[PDB]
């Protein structure tokens, strides 16, 4: 998922504007669906919400937009078990033996000739949550077990916080709301409003352990690999309570992070740390936010955010038009300049030029050179020490950089990856002159629909995620519901789009058409205003009632 | 008297503006209108969200999200016990409970008179009256996709050792 939103200090207009872009998947339980909601006096709000939910997710009003980001917060703890020596059913907290409990789940299952069968199977729980088993890593052996407590699975605000969010006047209005409820569960919020204001919170669901508790409850093998696990043998190891919470042992609103300012603020799935670098936040507990080296997207966003030039409705929509491959500016010149120093390696030859010709881009007429250099950039991220500049923590926006290629086993393992990769590409059944409009694509009915952007891993803000069948790349979820925002005097100007339209069903008049707009890139108006709403040559209506 | 109401109005691409005096009748049109585009999505999904994935497909098939039918239905059916779901419906406002109330109305209004004009999978058993319980399990199952959710095949494999060296 990407945000941005703009402030009175940045915008051209001097008010706020807001682009959201959540990369969700095409598909499924968490397919968005556009939605304008109004009860005449107290509620108006359009937008995209998830399937199920009698509520907008992300979307405007009259003077403000939000949306939301996948945050890097944790939203559960591991609890690593001591088991009782004598049984591996039992477990120990303060040095007393607990029992595990045990629920039986009955399910039915159609067989073969048709008939129900029921299946019962043991849900083993601990006072924490349930046992979970990643065989190899997470085992239950006669030693230990791990316990998995969820902060969400006790969330009964979760309806009524976009309920509140839907009522929303503006920014303030949107971060009291937030603040008050704490029903957001594993998102940050970024929003604009039509004054001029820019706010991102990092206000979500989020377990919660006094500072002085992390490094004793801490299992610090786990940890240093990502996972947020705890010692279950210590009662001390609860998570923390605070009265100020709204709910029991989750982080109460003061603790995590915001950040409310008129130039600009951004995400791109990173933690909180450079949301805006001129105010970096930090000081925040681990299972909240940490300063890691920010992904591709981001920078690749900072790099135009950052400056003093006015920010325009259509700077915003052509960064995700663009489709440009920022990983490429960090690997793509050193790697043309190994290309150059390996003429008459015949071997190479294809995919140099292909990669020298190549727009950079994942657009639909990008040449081969995409592909060779996903292919290569996949091997390089398992190099180690090959950037030219590596991380710099007084450097983040701007490192890593380049290929050290002045490193002799350096240059030898980057010319083996592109020659792997470029083996692999060929080896592939994929006809010269392809294009990636050709490869990628969404199926509708009986059509492929070439589908621009490419995998966010790259640093291509228009992401798109897909998956080989057949002699295709079928898109499976990335870029969904797109709504840019401004405020002129009229009222909120709206603009995006859909992009698998809003109908599953191929029966549908809605089931492709808003995916060619968005293989075209061609956004749409989001009409809002009564007036908006009647200039629409295909408008329709229809009321329904029915006795309660 | 009043009961449920709700005035829609559809722009380009099909896009709902549903207008209704009270949070009942906003998700009856909302209900309504979601199941005029995606009433097989959420049937499906349902399906998935009541743990009876194995129950209509057998156990060869998937989840879209892409979880074998048995796991899937062992997660789901832990997740969302009736003593779980009860707790949430309880702690539920007024507003809240008419908004459900209202969708799963107005879904179901649209599928007793439905001819198959926007929806592929007329006929099919599991395509069926929903309940403000099947909403509240839709629900639970997106609260913990970042959390427990994560670990759902891991759940179902968690089973104590045996006698092994």
């Amino acid at each position: 998922s990407n945000a941005i939103a703009v402030g009175s200090e940045r915008s051209a207009d001097g008010k706020g504007m807001l682009l959201a872009n959540p990369h969700f998947p095409w598909n499924g339980a968490m397919r968005f669906y556009q939605m304008h909601l109004t009860i005449p006096g107290r509620l108006d709000v359009m937008g995209a919400s998830l399937p199920g939910l009698p509520v907008v997710n992300i979307g405007f009003s009259r003077h403000l937009a939000w949306t939301h980001t996948v945050d890097t917060s944790s939203h559960f703890t591991l609890y690593r078990l001591a088991l009782d020596p004598k049984d591996p059913r039992r477990y120990l907290v303060d040095g007393r033996s607990l029992p595990l409990e045990e629920k039986s789940v009955a399910i039915e299952v159609r067989g073969a000739d048709g008939k129900l069968s029921r299946v019962e199977h043991k849900v083993y729980q601990s006072i924490y949550g349930p046992l979970v088993v990643w065989p190899g890593k997470l085992d239950w052996n006669r030693s230990e077990a791990y316990a998995l407590r969820d902060a969400n699975l006790e969330n009964t605000r979760v309806l009524q916080q976009w309920y509140s969010i839907n009522q929303a006047s503006d920014v303030a209005d949107l971060r009291r709301r937030v603040e008050a409820l704490q029903g957001i569960p594993w998102v940050n919020t970024l929003a604009a409003d039509e004054q001029g204001n820019a706010l991102y919170m990092n206000q979500s669901v989020v377990p919660y352990l006094k500072p002085e508790l992390i490094p004793a409850c801490a299992i610090p093998q786990l940890v240093a690999e990502g996972l947020p696990a705890l010692q279950g043998q210590d009662s001390r190891c609860a998570w923390s309570r605070d009265p100020a919470a709204a709910q029991a042992g989750i982080t109460p609103a003061a603790q995590l992070p915001v950040l409310l300012r008129r130039d600009f603020v951004q995400n791109s799935n990173d933690s909180a740390w450079l949301t805006n670098p001129a105010s970096p936040l930090q000081g925040f507990s681990p299972l909240v936010s940490q300063e890691k080296p920010i992904g591709p997207r981001a920078r690749y966003a900072l790099s135009r955010l950052q400056g003093k030039q006015p920010l325009e409705a259509k700077t915003l929509e052509e960064m995700v038009t663009a489709n440009h491959v920022f990983s490429a500016d960090q690997v793509l010149p050193d790697l043309l300049r190994l290309c150059r120093d390996n003429q008459g390696e015949k071997s190479l030859a294809r995919a140099c030029a292909a990669l020298a010709q190549w727009d950079r881009g994942a657009n639909l007429d990008s040449g081969s050179g995409f592909v060779y250099f996903q292919r290569f950039m996949q091997r390089f991220a398992e190099l180690d020490g090959a950037w030219k500049e590596p991380f710099d923590a007084q450097r983040p926006l701007d490192t890593p950089q380049g290929i050290a290629l002045d490193r002799p086993q350096v240059a030898t393992q980057v010319r083996q990856a592109l020659a792997d990769a470029a083996a692999e590409v060929e080896k592939s059944g994929i006809p010269d002159g392809a294009r990636w409009g050709d490869l990628q694509v969404s199926t509708r009915g009986q059509e492929r629909i070439a589908i621009p952007g490419g995998d966010g891993h790259f640093g291509v803000y228009n992401a798109i995620q897909s998956v080989r069948k057949g002699d295709h790349l079928e898109v499976v979820g990335g870029t969904s519901y797109i709504q840019l925002v401004t405020f002129p005097e009229e009222g909120p100007k709206a603009r995006g789009l859909l992009a698998f339209s809003q109908s599953s069903d191929p029966r549908s008049p809605h089931y492709r058409d808003q995916t060619e707009l968005f293989s075209r890139q061609q956004w749409q108006t989001l009409p809002f205003s009564d007036r908006q709403i009647d200039a629409d040559p295909q408008l329709q209506r229809l009321s329904i009632r029915e006795a309660a | 008297p009043t009961g449920l109401a709700a005035d829609i109005r559809w722009t380009a691409y099909g896009v709902p503006h549903i207008r209704a005096k009270d949070e009942r009748g906003l998700g009856y049109g909302i209900g309504y209108a979601y199941a005029r585009d995606n009433a097989c999505l959420l049937a499906e999904e349902i399906v998935t969200a009541r743990g009876e994935r194995a129950r209509y497909f057998g156990s060869e098939g998937k989840s879209s999200a892409e979880l074998d039918n048995l796991p899937s239905d062992i997660f789901y059916a832990w997740l969302n016990q009736p003593e779980a779901l009860q707790a949430f419906w309880q702690a539920q406002t007024p507003a809240v409970r008419q908004l459900l109330e209202g969708y799963a109305a107005g879904f179901n209004r649209f599928l007793r008179e439905a001819d198959g004009k926007t929806t592929s999978c007329l006929g099919q058993p599991w395509l069926r009256a929903i309940a403000t319980d099947d909403l509240l399990r839709l629900t639970r199952r997106l609260l913990v996709e970042g959390g427990v959710g994560q670990f759902a095949d891991a759940l179902v494999a968690a089973a104590p050792p045996g006698a092994e060296k």
